[PDB]
């Protein structure tokens, strides 16, 4: 039949050669050209466990990621081997494209297709295919964005959910659009625009499905306790430039009750900053400022990063805040229903 | 090795503020967390909370939250990863936050190692909180009264903070000495007793003193002790 | 959540015995145990359930026996007595206290009880001693009556550690009130069980000596 394995997987895209995008002219290079006919095999009475906490295509990912930064977001400045290096560091042109991963001879990749599958356990519906979906190498915190949505029900992932120390992905099955944009014309001054009676609506759909694993106790949401600006607010990259939105107002807990007085747009305070603390661990960075001009993206948020409060207590409730933890969970929000086995 | 070392101990009044280091080495700072926790006298241990080297991201004890924080600190340069140090904040002390604030770390990864097993420990940082000021010890006389070993001792109460010492004698009698390990009252100050029993036949004629010194108030004080 | 019920409270032995400590989830995660030595820092000792860590030694076993996990340690040595607790997540264990005995034949204590001094008596403040000295087992039990009526809240207990020639023990306790209170009553007395014991010792006093 088959065993787990691990091996060095391939990628694939419709990357455009004569883009000058930096993800474009990386997958031009790194990547093949995309399958038009893809053949998924469907596998009849296979029981297959996944563990996307345990995938080490999310490795992977991160390293190309990591490699795709490294050749084309070289800072101004940075410290390295005891000395500071001062490079030229040009305006770019930045938008993620979706990225296939593809298993080399005498490997394939399994899928998951039980609509309702968290991530970690036997699935039934297992299919057989030789490349994963197209995956946009969206870098941020807090917020999913620009990823795909759960089938049906919205979905809790967690290695563990008793342990305080693992993050929880949730998975929407409804996207938000949040609308970021540096107004044309404080040149770092920005903000973000979003649906205050979508968002609301969605998250207190988070909360009952959060009640379903914890016993129907007071869902709360807070905003995060400490730690750097790139975790303590929703931190992303938009045409080359790095954004930091506070989310204070994405969790209000007064309109996800059981009352109105907030059924409009929700206006984020945002900030283009030039000195960062950089998501490869690398240490700190710093850019030049940001580009002339109206700079906008329109994203899906499709997913939500959350750590949950510890320590001994019955409270009625539990508290959630925002922040995941590594990148790497980003990928694993995508790559969960892939694992990568070696045929006999 | 890992090694993790704390800043040293402190006394502190009840709603003032602590703030205690932590410094490690021998690994990777960012690719772990910091736990913290504390022994408290009777009460046993209870865990404050954990920040990640990465990005400084933290989680508070729900008992605690609204008194504490957890700040790190690391090197910007990649070629200097293996060493940080661990910052944590108490505020709003009161005497019930006096303990001994340990930084953990967790062991070698493994599939049945999870996060809070620790295998490293800080050395521990003494943090009493307490009103009570500098005080030197009242010392009363237990009076011996009607093998027949007559018991007499000295009682002292109410000083700040400890040590005291007893002898007895100018330390020429010990056979037979008793010296209680110390109490804390109610009212925040200490207290002791110092016994010894002695031939029945000898309180019609050898003296007995207690010398009793306390080195926080440079109090010495020297106490007879008989019957009626 | 979890909740982690940890038995004995208190374990009296001698090297070479061994020490049986339990610990009752709720949950079923990964359970440790830790040593606490006096002015020392705790060490783990089993993690998982039964694996030992770094540098322990093959006496100190568990079993994932049920809801409760027990730790054992075998042929005790002298750094093997301290505070174990176990722990689950982020909680742990009351604590059970591994501390030293040795092995002697049994003793009374011989029961003393010293009326407040008139010095104290003018500090509005009145303390009662019952001093128990050089008795063994540990284990003792001292109540205080006072007009036959028992007493709680207003004792203090100390214990010192076991003699080195003579393997005893002895405890004072500290019956504490204000002068007005003291006054108001005529009989003090402290009553003493051991098992050197066949029934409860009582000494006692009024003022009139
Ligand atoms: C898989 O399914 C077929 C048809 O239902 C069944 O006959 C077969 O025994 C199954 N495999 C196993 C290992 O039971
Ligand atoms: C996912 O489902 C498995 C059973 O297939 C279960 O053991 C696990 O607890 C679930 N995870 C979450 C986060 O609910
Ligand atoms: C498994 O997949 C089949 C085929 O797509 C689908 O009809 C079925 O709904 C899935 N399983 C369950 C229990 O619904
Ligand atoms: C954004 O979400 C909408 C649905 O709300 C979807 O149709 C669209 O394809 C998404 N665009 C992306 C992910 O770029
Ligand atoms: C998303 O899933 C929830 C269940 O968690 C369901 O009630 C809801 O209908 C789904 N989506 C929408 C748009 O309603
Ligand atoms: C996004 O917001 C900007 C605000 O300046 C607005 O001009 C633009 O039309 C919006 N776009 C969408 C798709 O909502
Ligand atoms: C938010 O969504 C609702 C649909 O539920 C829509 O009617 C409303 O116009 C949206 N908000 C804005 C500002 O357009
Ligand atoms: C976000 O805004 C709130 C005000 O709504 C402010 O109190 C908070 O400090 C802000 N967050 C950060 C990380 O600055
Ligand atoms: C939350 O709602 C309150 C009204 O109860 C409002 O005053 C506050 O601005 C809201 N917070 C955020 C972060 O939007
Ligand atoms: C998400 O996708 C949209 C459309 O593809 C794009 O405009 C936007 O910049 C993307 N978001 C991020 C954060 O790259
Ligand atoms: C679930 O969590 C507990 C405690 O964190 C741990 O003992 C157990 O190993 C975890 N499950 C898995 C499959 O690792």
């Amino acid at each position: 039949v088959w065993k787990d394995a691990d091996t060095t997987l391939f990628c694939a895209s419709d990357a455009k050669a004569h883009e000058t995008e930096v993800h474009n002219v990386w997958a031009t290079h790194a990547c093949v050209p995309t399958d038009p006919n893809p053949q998924e095999i469907h596998l009849e009475n296979v029981t297959e466990n996944f563990n996307m906490w345990k995938n080490n295509m999310v490795e992977q990912m991160q390293e190309d990621v990591i490699s795709l930064w490294d050749q084309s977001l070289q800072p101004c400045v940075k410290l390295t081997g005891g000395s500071v290096i001062k490079q030229a560091c040009p305006k770019i042109s930045f938008d993620p494209i979706p990225i296939h991963y593809c298993t080399p001879a005498g490997y394939v990749i399994l899928k998951c297709n039980d609509k309702n599958f968290n991530g970690t356990g036997p699935c039934k519906n297992v299919s057989s295919v030789q490349c994963t979906h197209g995956i946009k190498p969206v870098v941020s915190t807090q917020l999913l964005l620009n990823g795909s949505l759960a089938e049906e029900e919205i979905i809790i992932r967690s290695e563990n959910l008793t342990n305080n120390a693992k993050t929880i992905i949730v998975h929407l099955n409804k996207s938000v659009e949040i609308n970021c944009t540096r107004p044309s014309n404080d040149i770092r001054k920005a903000y973000c625009e979003i649906n205050g009676t979508k968002w609301n609506k969605v998250l207190k759909q988070v909360t009952e499905k959060l009640k379903e694993h914890f016993n129907n106790k007071t869902i709360i949401f807070q905003p995060p306790s400490g730690g750097d600006l790139e975790i303590t607010m929703h931190h992303f990259n938009c045409r080359g430039e790095f954004f930091y939105c506070n989310t204070t107002q994405l969790f209000n807990n007064t309109c996800i009750g059981n009352m109105k007085g907030c059924n409009g747009t929700i206006t984020l305070p945002c900030k283009i900053k030039q000195i960062i603390n950089m998501w490869q661990g690398t240490g700190q960075a710093m850019y030049a400022p940001p580009i002339d001009g109206k700079i906008n993206c329109v994203s899906n948020i499709t997913g939500i990063l959350l750590t949950r409060d510890g320590g001994a207590n019955n409270t009625s409730n539990e508290t959630f805040r925002p922040g995941g933890g590594n990148i790497k969970d980003n990928w694993r929000s995508e790559l969960y229903k892939y694992k990568v086995v070696q045929i006999e | 090795e890992v090694r993790l070392i704390q800043s040293g101990a402190v006394m502190r009044k009840p709603g003032s503020s602590v703030k205690i280091s932590c410094r490690a080495s021998g690994y990777n700072f960012r690719e772990y967390s910091i736990h913290w926790v504390r022994l408290i006298p009777g009460r046993g241990l209870e865990w404050i909370g954990w920040i990640k080297g990465m990005w400084g991201a933290v989680s508070y004890a729900r008992q605690l939250q609204g008194r504490v924080s957890m700040t790190r600190q690391l090197s910007q340069d990649p070629d200097d990863p293996d060493w940080g140090i661990a910052y944590l904040e108490f505020s709003g002390l009161t005497s019930g936050d006096t303990a001994e604030y340990f930084c953990v770390r967790k062991g070698p990864s493994c599939p049945h190692c999870g996060d809070f097993h620790w295998q490293h420990w800080g050395q521990g940082t003494a943090v009493v909180v307490s009103a009570a000021s500098t005080k030197g010890p009242s010392v009363f006389p237990l009076a011996p009264s009607s093998g027949g070993t007559a018991a007499l001792g000295c009682l002292v109460k109410d000083y700040f903070p400890e040590p005291v010492t007893v002898s007895w004698n100018s330390g020429a009698l010990t056979s037979g000495v008793h010296t209680f390990p110390a109490v804390l009252q109610s009212s925040g100050l200490y207290s002791l007793s110092s016994v010894v029993t002695v031939p029945s036949s000898s309180l019609g004629t050898q003296t007995y003193i207690c010398n009793v010194n306390h080195k926080p108030s440079n109090t010495k004080v020297d106490k007879k002790v008989e019957p009626k | 959540e979890i909740v982690l019920t940890q038995s004995p409270g208190t374990l009296s032995l001698s090297p070479g015995e061994t020490a049986i400590i339990s610990c009752r989830t709720s949950q079923y995660g990964s359970l440790a145990w830790y040593q606490q030595r006096p002015g020392q820092a705790p060490r783990l000792v089993i993690y998982s359930g039964s694996t030992r860590a770094a540098g322990i030694p093959d006496r100190f076993s568990g079993s994932r026996w049920g809801p409760d996990y027990t730790l054992t340690i075998s042929n005790l040595e002298s750094g093997d007595f301290g505070v174990y607790y176990c722990q689950q997540y982020e909680f742990f264990g009351q604590g059970t206290k591994v501390q030293v005995d040795i092995k002697r034949t049994v003793a009374a204590p011989s029961v003393f009880i010293f009326p407040p001094s008139d010095e104290q008596l003018k500090s509005g403040t009145a303390s009662v001693v019952c001093l128990l000295n050089n008795f063994y087992p540990r284990e003792a039990k001292v109540q205080w009556k006072v007009d036959n009526a028992l007493q709680s809240g207003n004792s203090q207990e100390s214990v010192t550690e076991q003699d080195s020639k003579d393997s005893t023990y002895s405890l004072s306790s500290t019956l504490t009130l204000s002068k007005a209170d003291y006054e108001k009553h005529k009989v003090y007395a402290c009553e003493v069980t051991h098992q050197g014991l066949s029934s409860p010792v009582t000494k006692s006093f009024n003022r009139g000596e």
